[PDB]
RNA sequence: AGACAACCUGGCGAACUGAAACAUCUUAGUAGCCAGAGGAAAAGAAAGCAAAAGCGAUUCCCGUAGUAGCGGCGAGCGAAAUGGGAGCAGCCUAAACCGUGAAAACGGGGUUGUGGGAGAGCAAUACAAGCGUCGUGCUGCUAGGCGAAUCAGUGGAGUGCGGAACCCUAGAUGGUGAAAGUCCAGUAGCCGAAAGCAUCACUAGCUUAUGCUCUGACCCGAGUAGCAUGGGGCACGUGGAAUCCCGUGUGAAUCAGCAAGGACCACCUUGCAAGGCUAAAUACUCCUGGGUGACCGAUAGCGAAGUAGUACCGUGAGGGAAGGGUGAAAAGAACCCCCAUCGGGGAGUGAAAUAGAACAUGAAACCGUAAGCUCUCAAGCAGUGGGAGGGGGACCAGACCCUGACCGCGUGCCUGUUGAAGAAUGAGCCGGCGACUCAUAGGCAGUGGCUUGGUUAAGGGAACCCACCGGAGCCGUAGCGA
RNA sequence: CGGUAGGGGAGCGUUCCGUGUUAGGGAGAAACGCGUGCGUGAGCCGCGUUGGACGAAGCGGAAGCGAGAAUGUCGGCUUG
């Protein structure tokens, strides 16, 4: 019994190239170069989903310690850390950058509650 | 029907088997100049001996029709 | 119907699929098919003879021939179709029954077939005997006879096949058999 | 034993009732016997017409086209190829021989446990060859109908002989199928929906198929 | 006379290859060439197998058996008897002698193996067996005929759907605007042949044809067998090498004999060479009729679904393509405008013209039009995680899709290497075709059946499948030893 | 519970056959094109101003069965 390649190899291909909607060039129109590039943007993907938890920290850091200088002359965010744990806090790098921004009076008294 | 499996009879007159499926083999070294060896060593030659464990897939392979119990 | 064209199907692990090879690697074997990389077995053709060693002299040659094989001796055949004590004693016999070649047949012991239908019946007498019945086969052992007439049996030899003789040699004989004769 | 057939007349009314006590595989296999005695009806029964051309039999070829070398295109045997359009086939069909073998008693009792399960759709009949002088469906299909079945479904009729009258009034109804212990075999018993037996049959069919 | 696909017979007769080289060997008495002949051919009616028990022409299948053996004892090659089945058929001549002839020769006589004929003498020899030309019928083939049962509605068409009926010895197929047991052609069943062919039966009348004693007198297929030598082929490579067939040279015997039984001798058994014919079982398909496909459906299937072995190429042998689908029905588009044609726009046809002829469903690469966002201080395997500003929509909206200011990260894919983004290999792109399969055996595992040990093979089997037979054989029940 | 050669285990899908003159289908099948759906994934399930007649699922079976590469290959179409 013969047995045509039929239309999976057309059906796999779509998903394949739906996947490749905005990309430039040849990247978007050709089958054998979106297999090519398909593979690419997952390991990507993959890799900065990894990335994307140490790069939002970093961000935080500078934030937390930019909005921090303004207080005390000789004073930092290495020695905004130590005193927490001292005092026995509890907030993370989210939510000190995030009222940093939207409620900065707030940390003007966490300063003062911990002197 | 067609093809059957042939017997490798270069092989067949030099291994034979035991009432178990132990296969066996006449040890070399008897047939000439057997002055210098001495009896001890003429007497191991002369003993049938069981074949080493490694050597069964080149003998079975070629033996098709010989049966045997790797087992014992 | 309880069973039907379209309720049945196969016991569990009695029908495999079966590797198909070259069709992908997630199915396990790989483009390579399971050979590695380029070399002699990976070749598409007869591959080296089972036995061959590289060259090197194979055992089928480094080892002289088995006695008597070597020359063209004839290696020995059974002469006879053996048959224990043990088992008549399992064959289920009564005082007056006999024990033949047609008779074990019946019962489903002895099934020869080919050149085992055209020797006769021997009694080798590994086993005991507590029936008493006779028997009617062509030799027996030295152990058969001890348990056999000690059991109160009776057994027949029988006369077997002939042998042609030339005329001149029964002649030596004889003359022998009259020399032993008139002086014993 | 557990189900007793009750029989009938050529008439819809009862007479009595019989049973059947035939030798059946146990539930642990008797759904995988049955099975494998279906395959080799069928795969015995496929005929290997499939053919094809390898690149030897294909007609042309031979000759080389152009030579090994000092051109800029892949290399070359024969236009006969199967790389190339009419040529050869890779491992194509060609005419198989699908038979393959079963034993007896197999068989055998993969058909005894197909007909003792279909006891609670069976029942007995008696004779009824002296009723039909001439072949004649309509009062064929009339007799099925007095005695409960339908002709829209599939049956089947399990006999000594089938004589002509009777197998004529039967012969061009595609549902309805006729048998004898020759014509006995394992697809007609489960593709049908009731089956229809006679003293005669119940007799022949527990001495074959025992369970002693 | 020549032609004739394959099978068959005869003659000549390779090589690559395998042996991991190669010459003995294998490939192989294959391929191909030549010759011949038939629907089959060839073989074939014991100078035979066998072994002390028996079989009774040849051929084919199962099995014996991958056994006994052969072999640089390497690769590899490979029996036979017994047994089980298919299918069965046995006949005509030379010679002794008697007549006819110068001879050659004609007629009669005879044809066998526990020996038979001739020869003579007795009987009784042949009706019932095998043949069978005039022709006479039987049955089939080569043209055909009869042949049961349905209406309406469903908006292109009803065989479908819903509803209501009918035939069936006919629900096999194909066709019909759309899928049919009841519309058509048909099928079941029945009928039918002047003429011709074939299978059978009958018929001439000549026809081949039936037994007991006497004899060890006359015949038993001659340049043959055998031997010596040189070779071939038998499973068996000169080996202890028989058996069978040839070249050279030699060269027997006639039943009181000869040959064979694996050197040879002896004994016994079996058989009767040097003349010939013969049906069936068996092998093949350029073809014919019927039937069936877990066969292909226009890159498939025969190379060829169209003027295919055409077009085209070649001095020639020879090689060798491609091109399928309007519609139920051409109703193939009157007429008007553009208009030199082609072609297009309306009209009209049609269920559909956005089916309009270069016309059926019409994917992708590729070439484009329009709309939304957007780039001219940039830099980059082109994306990805963040996501400014703007835009969008039958569900809703803290959602979703499109666009992407700018930051960060990120060295194409396979092949294959100690290691390749690699300036190592391969791919111009898209789509299709395109590769561990098949048969038969060995071993192992899994599952199943039987275990009262198991199982059949060929071969039969309502066409096959299949019910049921078929136990010959094979495996397992004693090993040790050359 | 990283993994190449390589080995084992469990599954998806294609075309065809059995159930099967299956269910369903000019009240629009196959196909083609789509999707705020589901799955570990191969894929499944659904939608339609396309298409115009075929044909699943389920329990099972068989293969000319899964392509991105072979200076592959046929046809079509680009670059220069
Ligand atoms: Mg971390
Ligand atoms: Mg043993
Ligand atoms: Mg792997
Ligand atoms: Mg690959
Ligand atoms: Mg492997
Ligand atoms: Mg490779
Ligand atoms: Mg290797
Ligand atoms: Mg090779
Ligand atoms: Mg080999
Ligand atoms: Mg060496
Ligand atoms: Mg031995
Ligand atoms: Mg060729
Ligand atoms: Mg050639
Ligand atoms: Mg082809
Ligand atoms: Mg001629
Ligand atoms: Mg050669
Ligand atoms: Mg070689
Ligand atoms: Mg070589
Ligand atoms: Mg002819
Ligand atoms: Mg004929
Ligand atoms: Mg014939
Ligand atoms: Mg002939
Ligand atoms: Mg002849
Ligand atoms: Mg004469
Ligand atoms: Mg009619
Ligand atoms: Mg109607
Ligand atoms: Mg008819
Ligand atoms: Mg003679
Ligand atoms: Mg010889
Ligand atoms: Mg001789
Ligand atoms: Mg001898
Ligand atoms: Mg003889
Ligand atoms: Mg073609
Ligand atoms: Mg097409
Ligand atoms: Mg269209
Ligand atoms: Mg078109
Ligand atoms: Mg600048
Ligand atoms: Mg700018
Ligand atoms: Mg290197
Ligand atoms: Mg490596
Ligand atoms: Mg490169
Ligand atoms: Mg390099
Ligand atoms: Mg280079
Ligand atoms: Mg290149
Ligand atoms: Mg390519
Ligand atoms: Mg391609
Ligand atoms: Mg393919
Ligand atoms: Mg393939
Ligand atoms: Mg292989
Ligand atoms: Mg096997
Ligand atoms: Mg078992
Ligand atoms: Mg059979
Ligand atoms: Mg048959
Ligand atoms: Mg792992
Ligand atoms: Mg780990
Ligand atoms: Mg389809
Ligand atoms: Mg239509
Ligand atoms: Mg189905």
């Amino acid at each position: 019994t013969r047995v045509k390649r039929g239309y999976i190899a057309r059906r796999r291909r779509k998903k394949i190239r739906f996947f490749a909607s905005s990309f430039r060039g040849a990247h978007s129109r050709l089958t054998r170069t979106i297999a090519q590039q398909k593979i690419r943007a997952l390991v990507s993907a993959h890799r900065d989903r990894d990335r994307q938890k140490r790069d939002f920290r970093r961000l935080w850091i500078t934030r937390i310690n930019a909005a921090i200088r303004e207080r005390g002359v000789y004073y930092n965010y290495s020695k905004f850390i130590h005193d927490l744990y001292k005092r026995q806090l509890l907030l993370n790098r989210k939510i000190l950058a995030q009222i940093a921004i939207l409620n900065p009076n707030c940390i003007y008294m966490i300063y003062n509650e911990i002197i | 029907k067609g093809y059957k499996m042939k017997t490798h009879k270069a092989s067949a007159k030099r291994f034979r088997v035991t009432g178990k499926g132990k296969i066996v083999r006449r040890r070399a070294g008897k047939q000439h100049l057997l002055a210098k060896k001495n009896t001890k060593r003429k007497n191991r030659l002369s003993k049938l001996i069981q074949v080493d464990r490694s050597d069964y897939d080149n003998v079975i392979g070629a033996l098709p029709y010989l049966k045997v119990n790797r087992k014992v | 119907t309880r069973f039907r064209l379209d309720n049945l199907g196969p016991q569990p692990g009695s029908r495999k699929k079966g590797k198909r090879k070259g069709r992908g690697h997630a199915a396990g074997q790989g483009g390579s098919c399971g050979f590695g990389m380029r070399g002699q077995k990976s070749r598409s053709g007869p591959g080296i003879m089972r036995g061959f060693e590289g060259g090197q002299m194979p055992l089928y040659r480094r080892i002289p021939k088995l006695r008597g094989i070597a020359g063209g001796m004839r290696a020995g055949l059974p002469k006879y179709v053996p048959i224990n004590l043990r088992d008549i004693e399992v064959a289920g016999f009564k005082e007056g029954e006999e024990v033949s070649l047609e008779s074990l047949k019946a019962k489903g012991i002895i099934n020869p077939s080919g050149r085992e239908r055209r020797l006769p019946l021997k009694i080798l007498g590994e086993g005991e005997l507590s029936t008493k019945l006779q028997i009617k086969a062509r030799a027996f052992s030295g152990s058969a006879k001890e348990k056999l007439e000690a059991a109160g049996c009776s057994v027949t030899v029988l006369p077997g096949r002939k042998k042609y003789i030339k005329e001149s040699v029964r002649k030596n004989l004889a003359r022998a058999d009259e020399y032993f004769a008139k002086k014993r | 034993e557990l189900i007793p057939l009750p029989i009938l007349n050529f008439s819809g009314e009862k007479v009595g009732e019989t049973f059947l006590n035939l030798k059946t595989a146990p539930s642990e296999t008797a759904r995988a016997v049955v099975h494998r005695g279906l395959i080799t009806h069928l795969q015995n029964k496929r005929r290997g017409t499939a053919s094809t051309l390898t690149r030897a039999e294909v007609r042309g070829g031979g000759r080389k086209p152009y030579p090994q070398k000092k051109t800029g295109r892949a290399r070359r045997g024969s236009q006969r190829s199967p790389l190339r359009p009419g040529g050869g086939v890779i491992f194509g069909p060609k005419p198989r021989d699908w038979t393959i073998k079963m034993n007896k008693k197999e068989r055998r009792l993969a058909l005894s446990t197909a007909i003792a399960s279909a006891v609670g759709n069976s029942f007995v009949v008696e004779e009824f060859a002296e009723n039909f002088e001439k072949p004649k469906t309509k009062d064929f299909i009339a007799a099925m109908q007095r005695w409960g079945l339908d002709p829209a479904e599939k049956s089947l009729f399990f006999l000594m002989d089938l004589v002509e009258n009777v197998e004529k009034s039967g012969r061009n109804i595609r549902t309805l199928k006729l048998l004898t212990p020759r014509s006995l075999n394992l697809f007609d018993v489960l593709n049908a929906e009731k089956l229809v037996f006679t003293e005669g049959t119940i007799q022949y069919l527990n001495q074959r198929y025992g369970v002693d």
